[PDB]
C-alpha cells in the first residue's frame, strides 16, 4: 500500500501550489488522510485533513484561509491547495493515513515531497575540487572531496565514480548562507592511490557537473 | 405517563475517567 | 486496563464508576454491566441509593410544534439497591469490582446488571435540523440515585445518569457468498429475461466498497434501458406496533442497455457512507454517546430462531439491482416489465482490541 | 490553547542492549490517545505505539508505553542496531493533534579520535571571486566540538556542517567552510583551524599558509 505524494518544487513569496497524494491499498471511505509538514530540523507540524466518509475538513489554525484539502475519491488521490506561500511554510509535507474507524495514531505516511518558498531564482550549483595533500593525510589513508556551492532551491544528490565509491564517503547536509543559497560538502578516502570524479547531479537546472578530483 | 426530556445534551464532557491500579 | 469512566451526581453525593462504556452482545452472552457507585455520608442523607439499567426508546411527538423535547419510553428496566448492601444476597465480585473497592474502600458499593439476549442494541436515528434535543432512537444508560423507597419521587441534583451502548462486531467466519437470480417471463414468449448477480463476499466494513457482479441473458423481445444498483438499509422497529423502512443508502443508475436476444455483464462498485446521506432524517445510525457523527448503523446480528419480533430498532442491508425494462407489448404501460433481486449482506466494524471512544478526535 | 506535549530528554546517548525511556508530558490530560512514532532521518515517520500502550502491528515487543496521568512514557527494554533514531510522542485526543520536539536516541562508544584535515580552495574558485576553506573532523565520537579558525581570531564567517552517526562504526563526522571574498583570502595568508575534542585534549591544528 502506497501513499506517494506530488506537486512539490520551488515558488516565489505569496505564490501558490498543489499537493497530490495517490493513495493506493486501502479504502478511502474507510481512512482519513492527512497533511503533516517538517521543517528541515524543526519537527512535526500537523496541517490539514480530510474525511470522506463523513465530508468533513480540518485546518491548523496557522493555515486557515490559505490551504484548502480535498479529495477526488474516484482518482483515490488527496490534494491540498497552498496559497499565499510565506518563506515559513517551507517545509517537507507528508501526506498521512489514518483509520476512520477508529483514529489510532498516523499509521502510514507518504515519503514526503519538498515545498521551498523564497524570492530566490534557482541557481544551479558551482562544483569545486577538495584537492588532498599531506595535510590531509594520516596513517595511508588520504582524503579527497567536492565543494557544491551556491544553489537552490532543495536538493543535490552527489555520487562518487558514478556510484563506485561505497565506503569513507560523506556527504554533508547542506548549508545555507545569509546569501540565501544552499552549500554542501562531499569527501570521501581513497588511500593513496586512482580516484575518480564526483557525480553532482543537481535536479531543478538540469544540471549534471562532473569534476575529476585532482591531486593535488 | 410517558416522562419528557427537555434541550440538548451539554457539549463539555460530563464523564471523567480516574486511574486505576493493575493487579 | 489502567483507567476507567466515572460521574458523579451535581452535589457530589453519588459518583459511579464503570469500566467500560460498550458492553458487547456476542448473540449468546452479551457482557454484564458491573461498576460501583460511591456514596458521601458528608453529603447523604437520603437513607438509601438504587442504581437501575434501562433500555429505552426516546422520540419526539410528531404533532408537537416543541423543538428539543423528547419522550423515553422503556424496553427494559432492572432496579438494584446498592445502598445499603441487603442480605439474603451474597454475590462475588469482579475484579473490576474488586480493584475499585480497593482504590475507593467500603464506601464504594458494587453493582452488577445482566443484560438478557435479543434485547435492542444501540441505534440513533439521523435527526435533520428540526431536532435539538437528545438523540432519538435506542439507548442505553445506568442511572444511580439516592432515595427513600422506589415510589419517592427522586432528586435530579442527587442522581447521576450515564449513557452506555451495546454494540456488536463482525463475526469470525464469513458467510456463504451472496448470489441471486430471477428469471421473468412475459406474455406470449415464454423466452425468459434472465438476471443474475453477486456480492464479491458477505461481510462488509464500514466505508469499505461493495462490487456487484451482473449478469443478464435478454432472450425477449423487451430491451432494458437502465440498470439500477442500490445498497439499502433495511429497518424493522417495533414499540406498540411495528414499522419498516427501506432507505437506499448508495445507488448507480447506469444507462447501461441490453438489447432483445443479448447478454450482458459488468461489475458496479458502490460504496455506503454517511456524507451524501445527511438529508436522510431518521436514517438508523450507531448509536451516539451524546452527539458525536457516527456511522450508518451496522447489521443487527440475531440468534437464528423464531420471529420473536423484537422491539428496538433491528437493522439489516441488501443490495438491489434492478432492471428498467421497456412498455411496449399489447398492454401499453399500464403495467410493469422490470426485474429486480436483492443480495443480503452483513455491513459492521471487526472485532476491535481497544474498545471504541466517546469522541474521536474533538474541536 | 493548543495541547504542548513536551519531550524529555531533548536528546540521550545510550549503547546496544540498555534499556531506555523517552517521557511526554501533556500540557492538561489527554485521556490515552498518545501515540510514539520513530523516524530515522531522510525517511518517512513510522508508527511504533497508538492508544498510550498498544504496540503498533508489526513492531518489535521490545517497545512498550504507558501512561500515569499526563506524563507518557515509551521505553525500549533491549536496545538494538534497528532501534537507533528520534522518537515523537502525540496528542490526539485534541485538534489539532500536536507532537513533540523529539528526543535523539544516540550509540554510546568507545570515545575516538578525530582525523582533521584541512582544504586550501581551489585555483578554479578564487578565480570566480570568493575564497572557501574547509576544515573536515572524521570518523570521531562524541560529536561535540569545537573549531577555532593573521592567526588571531574571526567569527561571522564559519558555518559548520555535522552529519549523522555512521551506520557500522557509530561516527561522526564534520565539516567547517570558512568563506571569504578574493580581496579578503589574499591579505593576512595566515589562517588555520583548531580542533577540540574528548578523543584529544592536545588540540591538532592543521595549517595552511597560502
Amino acid at each position: 500500500v502506497q501513499l506517494v505524494e506530488s506537486g512539490g518544487g520551488l515558488v516565489q513569496p505569496g505564490g501558490s501550489l498543489r499537493l497530490s497524494c495517490a493513495a493506493s491499498g486501502f479504502n478511502v471511505y474507510s481512512s482519513s488522510i492527512h497533511w503533516v509538514r517538517q521543517a528541515p530540523g524543526k519537527g512535526l507540524e500537523w496541517v490539514a485533513s480530510i474525511s470522506s466518509y463523513y465530508g468533513y475538513t480540518y485546518y491548523a489554525d496557522s493555515v486557515k484561509g490559505r490551504f484548502t484539502i480535498s479529495a477526488d475519491t474516484s482518482k483515490n488521490t488527496a490534494y491540498l491547495q497552498m496559497n499565499s506561500l510565506r518563506a515559513e511554510d517551507t517545509a517537507v509535507y507528508y501526506c498521512a493515513r489514518s483509520r476512520q474507524f477508529w483514529y489510532s495514531g498516523l499509521d502510514y505516511w507518504g515519503q514526503g515531497t519538498l515545498v521551498t518558498v523564497s524570492s530566490a531564482s534557482t541557481k544551479g550549483p558551482s562544483v569545486f575540487p577538495l584537492a588532498p595533500s599531506s595535510k590531509s593525510t594520516s596513517g595511508g589513508t588520504a582524503a579527497l572531496g567536492c565543494l557544491v556551492k551556491d544553489y537552490f532551491p532543495e536538493p543535490v544528490t552527489v555520487s562518487w565514480n558514478s556510484g563506485a565509491l561505497t565506503s569513507g564517503v560523506h556527504t554533508f547536509p547542506a548549508v545555507l548562507q545569509s546569501s540565501g543559497l544552499y552549500s554542501l560538502s562531499s569527501v570521501v578516502t581513497v588511500p593513496s592511490s586512482q580516484t575518480y570524479i564526483c557525480n553532482v547531479n543537481h535536479k531543478p537546472s538540469n544540471t549534471k557537473v562532473d569534476k575529476k578530483v585532482e591531486p593535488k | 405517563r410517558t416522562p419528557p426530556s427537555l434541550g440538548p445534551q451539554d457539549e463539555s464532557c460530563t464523564t471523567a475517567s480516574s486511574s486505576l491500579a493493575k493487579d | 486496563g489502567t483507567r476507567v469512566f466515572k460521574k458523579a451526581s451535581p452535589n457530589g453525593k453519588l459518583t459511579v464508576y464503570l469500566g467500560k462504556r460498550d458492553f458487547v452482545d456476542h448473540i449468546d452472552l452479551v457482557e454484564p454491566v458491573d461498576g460501583v457507585v460511591l456514596v458521601d455520608p458528608e453529603y447523604l442523607k437520603e437513607r438509601r441509593v438504587y442504581v437501575t439499567l434501562t433500555c429505552a426508546f426516546r422520540y419526539g411527538r410528531e404533532d408537537l410544534d416543541v423543538l428539543g423535547l423528547t419522550f423515553r419510553k422503556d424496553l427494559f428496566v432492572a432496579n438494584v439497591q446498592s445502598f445499603p448492601p441487603a442480605p439474603e444476597d451474597k454475590k462475588p465480585l469482579t475484579r473490576l469490582q474488586e480493584r475499585l473497592i480497593k482504590k475507593l474502600g467500603e464506601h464504594a458499593y458494587p453493582f452488577t446488571f445482566e443484560i438478557p439476549p435479543n434485547l435492542p442494541c444501540s441505534v440513533t436515528l439521523q435527526p435533520g435540523p428540526e431536532d435539538t434535543g437528545k438523540a432519538c432512537g435506542v439507548d442505553y444508560e445506568v442511572k444511580a440515585f439516592c432515595a427513600e423507597n422506589l415510589e419517592e419521587k427522586i432528586h435530579k441534583r442527587n442522581s447521576v445518569r450515564l449513557v452506555i451502548r451495546k454494540v456488536q462486531y463482525a463475526p469470525e467466519r464469513p458467510g456463504p457468498q451472496p448470489t441471486a437470480e430471477t428469471t421473468r417471463q412475459f406474455l406470449m414468449s415464454d423466452k425468459p429475461l434472465h438476471l443474475e448477480a453477486s456480492l464479491d463476499k458477505e461481510i462488509y466494513y464500514h466505508g469499505e466498497p461493495i462490487s456487484v457482479n451482473v449478469h443478464v441473458t435478454n432472450n425477449t423481445n423487451k430491451t432494458v434501458k437502465k440498470i439500477k444498483i442500490s445498497v439499502r438499509q433495511y429497518a424493522d422497529i417495533c414499540l406498540f406496533n411495528t414499522a419498516q423502512y427501506k432507505c437506499p443508502v448508495a445507488m448507480e443508475e447506469a444507462d447501461d442497455t441490453v438489447a432483445p436476444s443479448s447478454t450482458f455483464c459488468k461489475v458496479y462498485t458502490l460504496t455506503p457512507f454517511l456524507a451524501n446521506n445527511r438529508e436522510k432524517r431518521g436514517l438508523a445510525l450507531d448509536g451516539k454517546l451524546k452527539h458525536e457523527d457516527t456511522n450508518l448503523a451496522s447489521s443487527t446480528l440475531l440468534r437464528e430462531g423464531a420471529n420473536r419480533e423484537i422491539l428496538g430498532i433491528i437493522v439489516s442491508y441488501k443490495v438491489k439491482v434492478k432492471l428498467v425494462v421497456s412498455r411496449g407489448g399489447l398492454l401499453g404501460d399500464l403495467a410493469s416489465s422490470d426485474v429486480a433481486v436483492e443480495l443480503p449482506f452483513t455491513l459492521m466494524h471487526p472485532k476491535p482490541k481497544e474498545e471504541p471512544p466517546h469522541r474521536e478526535v474533538p474541536e | 490553547s493548543d495541547i504542548q506535549m513536551t519531550q524529555s530528554p531533548s536528546s540521550l546517548s545510550a549503547s546496544v542492549g540498555d534499556r531506555v525511556t523517552i517521557t511526554c508530558r501533556a500540557s492538561q490530560s489527554v485521556s490515552s490517545a498518545v501515540a510514539w512514532y520513530q523516524q530515522k532521518p531522510g525517511k518517512a515517520p513510522k508508527l511504533l505505539i497508538y492508544s498510550a500502550s498498544s504496540l503498533y502491528s508489526g513492531v518489535p515487543s521490545r517497545f512498550s508505553g504507558s501512561r500515569s496521568g499526563t506524563d507518557f512514557t515509551l521505553t525500549i527494554s533491549s536496545l538494538q542496531p534497528e532501534d537507533f533514531a528520534t522518537y515523537y510522542c502525540q496528542q490526539y485526543k485534541y485538534v489539532p493533534v500536536t507532537f513533540g520536539q523529539g528526543t535523539k536516541v544516540e550509540i554510546k562508544r568507545t570515545v575516538a579520535a578525530p582525523s582533521v584535515f584541512i582544504f586550501p580552495p581551489s585555483d578554479s574558485q578564487l578565480k570566480s571571486g570568493t575564497a572557501s576553506v574547509v576544515c573536515l573532523l572524521n570518523n570521531f565520537y562524541p560529536r561535540e566540538a569545537k573549531v577555532q579558525w593573521d592567526n588571531a581570531l574571526q567569527s561571522g564567517n564559519s558555518q559548520e556542517s555535522v552529519t549523522e552517526q555512521d551506520s557500522k562504526d557509530s561516527t561522526y563526522s564534520l565539516s567547517s567552510t570558512l568563506t571569504l571574498s578574493k580581496a579578503d583570502y589574499e591579505k593576512h595568508k595566515v589562517y588555520a583551524c583548531e580542533v577540540t575534542h574528548q578523543g584529544l585534549s592536545s588540540p591538532v591544528t592543521k595549517s595552511f599558509n597560502r
